[PDB]
């Protein structure tokens, strides 16, 4: 619902959701995006 | 001039702009991690000159190749030759579209 989503706000006004409660497997969020920058900082993204 | 290297790789590949930034020790990019990564601990250089006279023609070239789809990333100093259709979902797919 984060990338799926059609009017990502813009910066200015910078969209922020809250995600709790739940189980984060990342393919899905691999899938749904021919990634071009994935530059992980605090956390390996192959760690996730 | 003054060095002595017991061995000497030189790996050489035409590739984008943007990539030629991207290819570093310890980066990331549909590059760096699935075609060519460059261990961390990388001792030697890297060269880049502009090739728009051996690398285009009138009605265009499109004899180069990357891979942007790899089950998982690619390790250092390593090749990954083959055309296997990336599985999304759960589909034993064999095919484009
Ligand atoms: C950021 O964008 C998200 C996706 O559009 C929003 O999440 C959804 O928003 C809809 C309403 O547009 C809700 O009905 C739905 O339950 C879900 O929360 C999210 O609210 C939005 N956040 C901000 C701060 O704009
Ligand atoms: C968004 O969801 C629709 C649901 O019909 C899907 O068809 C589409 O591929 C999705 N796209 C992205 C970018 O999430």
């Amino acid at each position: 619902e984060v990338f799926n989503a059609t009017r990502f706000a813009s910066v200015y006004a910078w969209n922020r959701t809250r995600i709790s409660n739940c189980v984060a497997d990342y393919s899905v969020l691999y899938n749904f995006a021919p990634f071009f920058a994935f530059k992980c900082y605090g956390v390996s993204p192959t760690k996730l | 001039n003054d060095l002595c290297f017991t061995n000497v790789y030189a790996d050489s590949f035409v590739i984008k702009g943007n990539e030629v930034s991207q290819i570093a020790p310890g980066q990331t990019g549909n590059i760096a991690d699935y075609n060519y990564k460059l261990p961390d601990d990388f001792t030697g250089c890297v060269i880049a000159w502009n090739s728009n006279k051996l690398d285009s023609k009138h009605s265009g070239n499109y004899d180069y190749w990357y891979r942007s789809f790899r089950k998982s990333k690619l390790k250092p100093f390593e090749r990954d030759i083959s055309t296997e259709i990336y599985q999304a979902g759960n589909k034993p797919c064999k095919g484009k579209g």
